[PDB]
C-alpha cells in the first residue's frame, strides 16, 4: 500500500520530535571578553579652551 | 594727579596676577594629565581613544550550510 511521494514533497522542511537534549555550546566557545566601559554623560566646555600654546580660546 | 587720572591701585594688578597664575597653573596640570592619559590609552586600548576597527559580527551568516560541520 505504498504511495509514491509527489513533486516537491521530499524537499519539504519537516519537524522532528526527539528526546535528545539541545547542545548548549556546540561550538565549544570560550568566554567573550568584556566590552569597553562605554562612558556617557553631559558635555561641558573644554577647561580653558584648546590649551594649545598661547591660545586663550 | 597723575596717579589719580592715569593709574589704578596695587590691588587690581595683584589680584589680576593671582587669577592669571591660577589659569596658567591649571592649564599646565591639564596638559600633563592629558599626555599621561594618551600614553595609557595607546598602550592598553581600553579607552575611547585609539580604537581600531575589527570585523563586524553582524556580517556572519548563521544558517545550515549544506554540510553538518559548518
Ligand atoms: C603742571 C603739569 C606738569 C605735568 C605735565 C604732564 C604731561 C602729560 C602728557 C603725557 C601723557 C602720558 C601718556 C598717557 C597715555 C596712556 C595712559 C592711559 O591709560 O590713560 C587714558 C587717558 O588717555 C589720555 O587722555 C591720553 C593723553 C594723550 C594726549 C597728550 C596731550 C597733548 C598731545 C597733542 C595732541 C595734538 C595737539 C593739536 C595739534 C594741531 C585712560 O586709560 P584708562 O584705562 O581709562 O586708565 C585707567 C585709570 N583710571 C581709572 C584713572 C581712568
Amino acid at each position: 500500500g505504498w504511495v509514491r511521494p509527489d513533486l516537491g514533497e521530499l524537499s519539504k522542511v519537516t519537524k522532528v520530535k526527539t528526546d535528545r537534549p539541545l547542545p548548549e555550546n556546540p561550538y565549544h566557545s570560550r568566554a567573550r571578553p568584556e566590552p569597553n566601559p562605554e562612558a556617557e554623560g553631559d558635555l561641558k566646555p573644554a577647561k580653558h579652551g584648546s590649551r594649545l600654546f598661547f591660545w586663550t580660546m | 594727579w597723575i596717579a589719580r587720572t592715569f593709574y589704578d591701585g596695587p590691588e587690581k594688578n595683584y589680584e589680576k596676577t593671582m587669577a592669571i597664575l591660577q589659569i596658567e597653573a591649571e592649564k599646565a596640570e591639564l596638559r600633563l594629565k592629558e599626555l599621561e592619559v594618551r600614553r595609557l590609552m595607546r598602550a592598553r586600548g581600553d579607552g575611547p581613544w585609539y580604537q581600531y576597527p575589527t570585523i563586524d559580527k553582524a556580517l556572519i551568516d548563521h544558517s545550515p550550510k549544506t554540510t553538518p560541520d559548518n
